[PDB]
């Protein structure tokens, strides 16, 4: 007979203790298409990034300071990355007489551009 | 966890400025990882040449000094 | 203790955005681009003016050997629209 | 009685080349006594890890010698000596063998 | 196999189960 | 008229490793023109540190820096290790 | 009564067979004088009388060769990538418009 | 000479895709193909005629071929 515990408590009552118009779906996906292809900010929340940065290179050396253009740097270089990666993708999905990019559509990109 | 502060919106907007017009759902786990180990080869050598310096703080000079190595310069930041 | 002097080609890419655009001004962000640039690809260039001559095993940058790599570099047009800019630019030079 | 550098490092690399080579490179201005014997070293050790990969794979082919395609397995079996060696191309080296899934037949 | 869950099927609590 | 190349110095540490095991010419080419371009381009990551960093001279200090910014991974770790131990065997022996 | 019937293997073994065989093969495809006048008229294009090493053209091809066969590979899979076995010219280039020469 | 492209015949830009690992080459590749070997060679042997220029060399080296591929990036090992 198999069992197994969940409660994960050896006592119980552990707290009591002393210890409408609607647009069709994609003309407002086009639409901000050309929001965020015609502008040149920065989309990544910068505080979620420049934090993605310290937990990743405290791996590398501790104690790390970043100077603040730096993490400025980190982020213009990754969404340049990544809108270069996402064209490309959607070419990979394209090709595949779709509109849907997918997770194996940029396993593949990565390998033909040869990053992996 | 710091990692799933890129959001999805954030990766959806990522996709918009890269013409996508339908995100599958588990693009969104995949952009994390393939980011992750990206940085996580920049951050690596801008670090590098940040203990060359016997600096111990990093600069963006280093930064797009670690973009040039990679192949991938960075015009805007110095350099 | 005044801060050392940075190296920088901004004063000079003005003259030239003077040159092209008279009316017209850059923005911080966008000179510091063409620094970035102008040392890139100078950089590029210069580097490969290196090679040409250890290739030839000699050892000397000339006006030849970098019409050459700028040929090599910079492509197409951009080529050419160079080599004969940068001809007459030494021939004035020389010529006084 | 002149030793060699090499022989002061332990090394089979020449460490007195690589001396040379490195000045007059002009990699820098002025180059220190243990740079080349550290290139040497590690270029050595290069050597030698895909000179060893090679040796495993042609005693497969069973051929005596190392002819040119070994040194092809060797360098795209291993997953490092692929990164570094990953935008060159051997000369006589062919393709690792390989075939995809979907193409065999069911 | 299939893993078991991790509520009672009977209370839909947690706990110690006979899976 | 003089060709410059490793072909005894890699043919050493290849009976070094496999003191049986012959090479051809071609494949000596393969080593040869390997070595040469690993060597320029640890060679001139260093170069480049160097003048990054304000200094003039090739330390052994550099040709690692370089050694961890080029050769990928753990290469790079059995290189270091291997320099750091030829360089420490080069100063006792002086 | 009973008709012959010659031996033939069916579309696609004698194409992994020969894949079998040719992957095994170091040597060149392209035949050498079919590829050395290739460069010939590919070169007088750019300087007359350019003389030619019988090695610059061995080197040319393995490199060409070399080149070729890494493309045709990202062209399978970008082929399969369309659930397909045949590959088509817009494989060739969706290959190509990634690696960022188109 | 003249069109000498077609010297790359199709039963060879076949064995090459063979040796690729593709199984079925639909036509239309082997003209495709015949023009990306036409955009590759292109540009090395320019890149090699000028270096064979920059040498006032008239033969065009292998030397040159090599120092070719690097700058495109396809370093080719074997030759020098
Ligand atoms: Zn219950």
């Amino acid at each position: 007979a198999r069992t197994k515990q969940t409660a994960r408590k050896s006592t119980g009552g552990k707290a009591p203790r002393k210890q409408p118009h609607r647009y069709r779906p994609g003309t407002v996906a086009l639409r901000e298409i050309r929001r965020y292809q015609k502008s040149t900010e920065l989309l990544i929340r910068k505080l979620p990034f420049q934090r993605l940065v310290r937990e990743i290179a405290q791996d590398f050396k501790t104690d790390l300071r970043f100077q603040s253009s730096a993490v400025m740097a980190l982020q213009e270089a990754s969404e340049a990355y990544l809108v270069a990666l996402f064209e490309d993708t959607n070419l990979a999905a394209i090709h595949a007489k779709r509109v849907t990019i997918m997770p194996k559509d940029i396993q593949l990109a990565r390998r033909i551009r040869g990053e992996r | 966890d710091n990692i799933q502060g890129i959001t999805k919106p954030a990766i959806r907007r990522l996709a918009r400025r890269g013409g996508v017009k339908r995100i599958s759902g588990l693009i969104y786990e995949e952009t994390r990882g393939v980011l992750k180990v990206f940085l996580e080869n920049v951050i690596r050598d801008a670090v590098t040449y940040t203990e060359h310096a016997k600096r111990k703080t990093v600069t963006a000079m280093d930064v797009v000094y670690a973009l040039k190595r990679q192949g991938r310069t960075l015009y805007g930041f110095g350099g | 203790r005044r801060k050392t002097r940075k190296e920088s080609y901004a004063i000079y890419v003005y003259k030239v955005l003077k040159q092209v655009h008279p009316d017209t001004g850059i923005s911080s962000k966008a000179m510091s681009i063409m620094n970035s640039f102008v040392n890139d690809v100078f950089e590029r260039i210069a580097g490969e003016a290196s090679r040409l001559a250890h290739y030839n095993k000699r050892s000397t940058i000339t006006s030849r050997e970098i019409q050459t790599a700028v040929r090599l570099l910079l492509p197409g047009e951009l080529a050419k629209h160079a080599v004969s800019e940068g001809t007459k630019a030494v021939t004035k030079y020389t010529s006084a | 009685k002149a030793k060699t550098r090499s022989s002061r490092a332990g090394l089979q690399f020449p460490v007195g080349r690589v001396h040379r080579l490195l000045r007059k490179g002009n990699y820098a201005e002025r180059v220190g006594a243990g740079a080349p014997v550290y290139l040497a070293a590690v270029l050595e050790y290069l050597t030698a890890e895909i000179l060893e990969l090679a040796g495993n794979a042609a005693r497969d082919n069973k051929k005596t010698r190392i002819i040119p395609r070994h040194l092809q397995l060797a360098v795209r079996n291993d997953e490092e000596l692929n990164k570094l060696l990953g935008r060159v191309t051997i000369a006589q080296g062919g393709v690792l063998p390989n075939i995809q899934s979907v193409l065999l037949p069911k | 196999d299939f893993e078991n869950e991790d509520f009672c099927s009977a209370c839909n609590q947690s706990g110690s189960f006979l899976c």
